[PDB]
DNA sequence: GATACGAATCTTTTTTTCCGTATAGCCGTAGC
DNA sequence: GCTACGGCTATACGG
DNA sequence: GATTCGTATC
């Protein structure tokens, strides 16, 4: 019943060739498998980069039918304390293989949430029973892992998804769901994805839901911005132009009108203005400092909440004061 | 402050069994117990002050001799004693007759912290072996005794169920019904059911349900009555039901549960009351 | 089929002569092995520089045939509670095993830094009771985790970080044993990425050979990444804010490094940053701490890191 | 074949590395404790590891026990690893004490508790407390002398939780014994100090000349003096010094001499942060080593309070108010970082930089003190009890719900004044709650 | 006799795991 | 031959 | 680490 599933858990890759983006890691692990030697892998990267899918497809490729007993997967949902590591992991990586020979695979999903004592006990299991067992460690934060564990694990870095991988996955989704996507909407979707496939899948599902009749109807950038509630680039450019050139009253009026036209959030406008101003050429190096600092505290205050109009006026005043240094 | 009493188990069986059951119950409930020696009755109290309270009344005619004298009102001598020492003394005295004897158990208050000189005899087979014991107790003050009172029970929604006597045909079946919920290891709350006669033991949880029901004949002495209580108190209720023929169950809607046990000595009747608060709300 | 031991364990040294690095310490271990009178010792240092293998080789050359029932290797993977220490260590120490006149039983306690304090006191009692028949060897990362009374009876040996020359020698031995193609630039890149870790060097070399074959700088830097502490140090030491921002973005944000990792690395680098003033160092520490608090509270965007870099540059160039 | 610290153990009192005053006031206490009616019941010895605490008691028992023993020599040491079949673990020490209580007349033997039972488990720690409390309060007409030696060591961090207790941080007599045991009339405490350089040098020289042939064979005899001085300078542990000397002598190469590193005390760390450390002019290196070696003490709110309390003792308070304002502002800023390591690092670095910039020769500093925050907490607890009493009497004789906020603001001073005139001119509470406010 | 050295003082009340005890359940043997 | 009770053991709790 | 008082040694 794959039609009764969210799009994120509907297009999970089943084979290694279905994982896009991380070509180097996929080729390296495939060479490892074909050569017959697999070290203690360690997968590191931002969420949604395809670490769990890659390791699951790798385990399926290695053990086609014996995946149930040749693979032991533990994650943050199960207790992974000192006792679990001492007993269950040792018992799994202490017995002989059933009939598949090869080696036993132990996957530690989100190992950054494990305690330090658990990792200290796990390092000796890893370096002791490595003849017949290989460990895989998946984590988004490397600072929460013991340096010895990183030392005994071969580190693989999962980069954020490039453009072409997003295009290929979106094309596959469109072919499967019989959907149409405008190139402008395609560009908008990749920009908001931020190297995340789950965000792309969720936004595509929401856009298909947004259409009154899914077939014979294209998904435009307007549909994307209406479904996800993000400001259009034209709105951001107009707001920045009004703040930079116009006086205070009309800039405030323009910001209020732009925000009230579609119900836009101030934090999204702040992120858009930050992204646009990064492309600007500033010749003072004090405008950069003022902009970054003032916008950082404004974003933090928005994260803690407060008066929204005061925060918007603060954004306008901060930008104006920072650009007064460029004289 | 002159307290002295003599107990003969073989002379009067029923009241000695009542005393032994009270001692066992107060020992199983919690450590230490309150012995209130009023001039006409002895009350054994186990006050944890949610957890239940046991209020057993023992008449003065139970013991062969009941000299109780103190400067307080109605010669009220109140004392706190460890149940384990008293339980061990009572087990020794019970084994004394079990091996064959009829000797009396003499108890005197020999000296605020005092001790009872519980001494009795035993004869193996025509030898004299004197068993002497001294259980350290503390003497509760008069105001501290006044701070302990039996909790009154409202009768606005309280409904009585006359549980069948265990000596009858339905007594063993009802005992099995009561202990049917005790064989589950992972049970902490029992939610009772009475609609207006049926007694239903319902244990509802996240992923399992239990519907023990009593289909036998029952009497209510003379409307839904639900109260959820802990399993440990239900064990005490089951233990009390086995040792008492006249057992009365009172259920209050979302307020409390009362387990009344009575021993018809007729003569003043010995009664045991176990007040149980609801563990949580319906 | 898949049967091939990883090069980390396939080439684990079995004798003290194959251990590179601390030449003086290895020579002392050889002298102890040839003498026999091994005292209580504590071995500490960075991970993967040859602490566990040195102790195992010393025990093997000190007992030989009696290694099967003359050593007791307990680690963090095994239970090491006060009851376990009591029972097992007392029974092993009391055991009367006949040995050469200069030979003693060895109790190898790997990962001794993760042992409970009550077990440490039990170890004190066992050492004071049975020091004439058995000896205790401690392997740890830092000696501070072992209590002072335990360290009082032990001869502390400190393992320094492996030099580039010793790592190169062991690596070249492995190339000559495996007969794989290599380039001097590739070996230099492997050493540079290893950062004094021998196990990391072996893992990176094995991955490079198994993924690309010939070991050059291009393949190595295409499979493994440059150490992010060095990238963070370069970012913090930039002159102007634009270069630091560009380095931060294109080397930590486009590469897929978490912001909390960047903040922790910046804190460590600032703690170990030379050629800077104390006031500047403490101001950057305070700024990194404020950024760390903001990241922990939930605001983990690139804007916070950019603001941290801007404030660091503002304090660097003053006002 | 044997360890040097074991084969060269003292045979008499003259070979024990101990100060003359320490030997004298331990001898006097032990001799007084062997009297038929001894004022002191037990003897408590505290100090760092390898401070001749255990051995001096043995050599004293070799000369005191045979003298006071009746007619019809060593200590009766508790052994914790003994596992008896019918003995629960918490009852082992109780059984040991009950058995050792029968050592008074014609069976006299000193009792030496060198290794205590497992005190890191709370139940047996409380059992130990109430077991040694009963010994001091025992109604026994005469008891054998009891000697307890506790090694003052810092327990390293093992598990991550903010329910860390006193025993979890450091292993000292204060964390083990409570206030009742320590402040007892029948308890005598003799704290110990690390062995000085002079005794260490003398004993290392004696050990060296006891093995003269082996150092002369390895040509290390000419270099033995500098090794002895350097070892005595580095550490104060006699066992560690002898072990290091044996390791150096048995060596055949140029291996550098290393010894165990002693932890830095609380007031030692306070002085290091305030006045700096000699032989280390780099503040960054000193702070980094202090944080790496003593992170347990540094990562505590007690240390920041100690700095705030003792930063005015740099020159008896004779420094610019700008420096004090900067220090207290930095401490207030660090208090808002929720205990991050960066907060402690920044605070210590700023304090050290501030005190380094104004440092001058000839400065006469003051004496540092522990923070008084615990006294303030105790006074607040007393105020809470008195306010609870006031609210109880005000809610029992009549119906009046007043908030504790109003009790502290106005009712803590106005209401006692009302009850004063009302009573003298003619309710229960007449004095100001928490006492009067002075200055 | 001047000085280096040494002693005394400057002090305290959520989460995971582990160590030992409590307790209920079940099996084996004495007695009715 | 059957039941009761004491001893042994596995599991939850507590600090 | 700092201050203050008391000894042993040069
Ligand atoms: N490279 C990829 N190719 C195709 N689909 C992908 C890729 N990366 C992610 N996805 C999709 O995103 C979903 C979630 O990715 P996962 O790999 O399960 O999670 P993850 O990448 O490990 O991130 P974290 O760190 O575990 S939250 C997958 O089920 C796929 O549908
Ligand atoms: N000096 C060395 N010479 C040769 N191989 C070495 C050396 N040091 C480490 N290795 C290799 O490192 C691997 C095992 O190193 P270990 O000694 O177990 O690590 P470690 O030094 O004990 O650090 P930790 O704290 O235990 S993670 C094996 O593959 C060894 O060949
Ligand atoms: N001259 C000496 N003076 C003192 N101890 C000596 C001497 N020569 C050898 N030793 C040994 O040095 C060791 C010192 O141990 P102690 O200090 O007596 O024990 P301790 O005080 O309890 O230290 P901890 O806390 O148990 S590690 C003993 O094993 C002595 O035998
Ligand atoms: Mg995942
Ligand atoms: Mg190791
Ligand atoms: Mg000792």
């Amino acid at each position: 019943s794959k039609e009764n599933l969210p799009w994120v858990e509907k297009y999970r890759p089943e084979t290694l060739d279905e994982v896009y983006g991380q070509n180097e890691v996929i080729t390296t692990v495939r060479k490892f498998v074909d050569e017959g030697k697999l070290p203690h892998l360690l997968f590191y990267g931002p969420p949604g980069t395809g670490k769990t899918s890659t390791i699951v497809a790798l385990a399926r490729e290695i053990y086609g039918k014996n995946y149930s007993n040749m693979v032991l997967e533990l994650n943050a949902s199960d207790d992974r304390g000192i006792d679990v590591v001492r007993n269950q992991i040792k018992d799994f990586a202490s017995t002989r293989q059933i009939f598949s020979k090869g080696f036993k695979l132990i996957i530690l999903d989100e190992a950054d949430a494990m305690t330090n004592a658990a990792q200290n006990a796990l390092r000796r299991v890893i370096e002791r029973y490595t003849k017949n067992t290989r460990f895989c460690v998946l984590a988004n934060y490397a600072h929460k892992l013991t340096p010895a564990l990183l030392s005994r694990c071969t580190r693989f870095r999962f980069q954020p998804l490039p453009q072409e991988a997003i295009e290929r996955r979106i094309a596959n989704v469109l072919v499967h769901e019989k959907l149409k996507l405008s190139p402008n909407a395609e560009k908008a979707l990749i920009e908001l994805s931020n190297g995340d496939m789950r965000r792309v899948l969720n936004v595509l599902q929401s856009c298909k839901a947004t259409l009154d009749n899914p077939d014979e109807d294209e998904i435009s950038d307007d549909v994307i911005y209406e479904c996800c509630g993000a400001p259009r680039p034209s709105d951001l450019k107009a707001v920045l132009k009004s703040i930079l050139e116009d006086d205070w009253g009309t800039a405030h009026y323009t910001l209020n009108k732009v925000r009230s036209a579609k119900g836009l959030a101030l934090i999204d406008l702040i992120e858009g203005i930050v992204k646009i101003l990064e492309d600007y050429e500033l010749q003072n190096e004090e405008t950069r400092v003022h902009l970054l600092t003032k916008l950082a505290d404004i974003e933090y205050s928005i994260s803690k909440g407060g008066n929204d109009q005061i925060q918007g006026s603060a954004v306008i005043g901060a930008i104006k004061a920072s650009f007064e240094n460029e004289t | 402050m002159k307290l002295k009493l003599i107990v003969n188990g073989c002379e009067a069986p029923d009241d000695y069994k009542l005393l032994r059951t009270t001692i066992n119950t107060v020992a199983s409930l919690r450590k230490t117990a309150i012995l209130r020696f009023n001039s006409e009755r002895l009350t054994i109290i186990s006050t944890p002050k949610d957890t239940g309270q046991l209020w057993c009344t023992i008449p003065h005619d139970v013991f062969r001799l009941y000299t109780v004298i103190s400067a307080r009102e109605l010669n009220t001598i109140t004392m706190e004693c460890n149940c384990d020492s008293l339980l061990s003394v009572f087990k020794r005295y019970d084994r004394v007759m079990n091996q064959g004897s009829s000797s009396n158990m003499t108890i005197k208050l020999q000296s605020p912290i005092c001790a009872l000189g519980i001494t009795f005899e035993e004869i193996v087979h025509n030898k004299v072996i004197m068993h002497s014991f001294k259980v350290p107790v503390k003497l509760l003050f008069r105001a501290q005794d006044t701070r302990i009172q039996e909790p009154m029970i409202n009768y606005i929604q309280l409904m009585m169920y006359k549980l069948p006597p265990i000596s009858g045909e339905f007594g063993s079946a009802f005992h099995g019904f009561i202990r049917r919920v005790e064989r589950y290891s992972n049970v902490n709350h029992i939610h009772l059911m009475g609609v207006k006669v049926e007694l239903k033991i319902i244990v509802n949880e996240l992923d399992w349900h239990l519907e023990i029901c009593w289909n036998g004949p029952l009497d209510s002495v003379i409307s839904t009555h639900e109260v959820i209580i802990r399993c440990k108190d239900w064990k005490v209720c089951s233990k009390l039901y086995a040792a008492f023929e006249e057992v009365v169950l009172a259920i209050s809607h979302d307020e409390s549960c009362v387990f009344h046990c009575s021993l018809d000595r007729g003569r003043e009747r010995g009664q045991i009351i176990y007040y149980i608060a609801r563990s949580k709300g319906l | 089929l898949s049967l091939q031991l990883p090069w980390v364990e396939k080439y684990r040294p079995q004798v003290l002569s194959d251990i590179v690095g601390n030449k003086e310490t290895i020579d002392r271990l050889q002298q102890i092995a040839k003498d026999g009178n091994m005292p209580h010792m504590i071995i500490s240092g960075m991970p993967g520089i040859g602490k566990t293998t040195s102790v195992h080789c010393l025990a093997h050359e000190l007992l030989g045939r009696s290694y099967a029932d003359g050593v007791l290797e307990l680690n963090a993977s095994d239970d090491r509670g006060i009851d376990v220490v009591r029972n097992q260590i007392k029974h092993f120490a009391q055991k009367k095993l006949h040995l050469p006149p200069g030979k003693h039983k060895i109790v190898i306690l790997d990962e001794a830094d993760s042992m409970t304090a009550g077990a440490q006191q039990a170890l004190r009692r066992t050492m004071e009771l049975y020091s004439n028949s058995t000896r205790f060897a401690f392997a740890c990362n830092q000696s501070n985790k072992i209590i002072e009374p335990l360290q009082s009876r032990c001869a502390i040996l400190r393992y320094s970080k492996l030099s580039d020359e010793d790592v190169l020698k062991r690596l070249l031995q492995i190339i000559k044993l495996e007969d794989v193609k290599y380039t001097n630039d590739g070996l230099e890149a492997i050493i540079f990425t290893a950062e004094g870790d021998m196990r990391q060097a072996i893992n990176n070399l094995q991955s490079t050979v198994a993924g690309h074959g010939l070991v050059n700088a291009d393949n190595v830097f295409k499979i493994v990444d440059s150490p992010h502490p060095l990238i963070v140090k370069k970012m913090l030491l930039a002159s102007n804010l634009e270069d630091s921002i560009q380095i931060l973005r294109t080397d930590l944000w486009k590469k897929g490094y978490s912001s909390i990792d960047i903040v922790t690395t910046s804190f460590r680098v600032t703690k170990n940053l030379a050629q800077v003033k104390e006031s500047v160092r403490l101001e950057m520490i305070k700024e990194i701490g404020l950024t760390h608090m903001r990241i922990l509270e939930g605001v983990g965007t690139y804007l916070q890191l950019a603001s941290m870099l801007a404030k660091i540059h503002k304090l660097n160039n003053k006002a | 074949g044997e360890q040097w610290y074991e084969k060269f153990k003292p045979n008499c009192l003259e070979q024990v590395a101990i100060h003359k005053r320490k030997l004298k006031d331990v001898q006097e206490a032990l001799d007084a404790m062997f009297l038929p009616n001894a004022k002191h019941r037990i003897l408590l010895l505290s100090g760092p590891s390898g401070c001749s605490k255990s051995t001096v008691i043995k050599e004293l028992s070799k000369i005191l026990v045979p003298k006071y023993r009746q007619n019809s020599h060593k200590v009766t040491e508790f052994r914790g690893d003994c596992i008896v079949n019918d003995l629960p673990q918490m009852e082992s020490f109780s059984e040991f004490l009950k058995g050792a209580r029968y050592l008074v007349m014609s069976n006299l033997s000193l009792i030496l508790i060198e290794d205590l039972p497992n005190v890191f488990h709370i139940d047996t720690r409380r059992r130990f407390q109430q077991l040694i409390l009963q010994w001091l309060y025992s109604s026994e007409p005469l008891l054998p002398p009891l000697v307890i030696c506790i090694t003052e060591c810092e327990i390293p961090e093992n598990d991550n939780n903010y329910r860390k207790f006193g025993i979890d941080y450091t292993f000292s007599a204060e964390t083990i014994m409570n206030k009742e045991i320590l402040m007892h009339p029948r308890l005598k405490r003799i704290k110990f100090n690390p062995i000085n350089s002079t005794l260490l040098k003398k004993h290392l020289k004696f050990i060296c000349v006891q093995n003269m042939k082996m150092l002369k064979e390895k040509n290390k005899w000419n270099k033995r003096q500098e090794v002895i001085d350097y070892i005595a300078q580095e550490t104060g542990d006699i066992r560690s010094a002898i072990t290091t000397l044996q390791f150096w002598a048995t060596s055949s190469g140029s291996l550098p001499i290393s010894t165990r590193e002693s932890t830095i005390s609380y007031f030692h760390a306070i002085g290091k942060v305030i006045h700096g450390s000699h032989s280390t002019n780099n503040d960054n290196e000193m702070i980094n080593n202090l944080f790496e070696n003593s992170n347990n003490l540094l990562s505590k709110e007690d240390f920041k309070l100690g700095i705030l309390e003792n930063y005015n003792t740099f020159n008896k308070g004779e420094f610019s108010i700008s420096d004090a304002s900067s220090i207290v502002d930095c401490l207030s800023e660090c208090d808002n970082m929720n205990g991050l390591p960066e907060s402690n690092e920044y605070g210590l670095r700023e304090v050290r930089k501030t005190f380094r910039n104004i440092s001058k020769q000839g400065h006469n500093h003051g004496t540092v003190y522990f923070p008084r925050e615990w006294k303030v907490r105790k006074l607040q607890n007393s105020f809470k009890v008195q306010a609870e009493d006031w609210l109880n009497v005000s809610l029992y004789k009549y119906n009046a719900v007043h908030s504790f906020r109003n009790i502290t603001l106005e009712f803590g001073y106005y209401a006692p004044l009302i009850r004063k005139c009302q009573s003298y001119k003619k309710i229960d509470v007449v004095d100001r709650i928490g006492g009067p406010i002075e200055a």
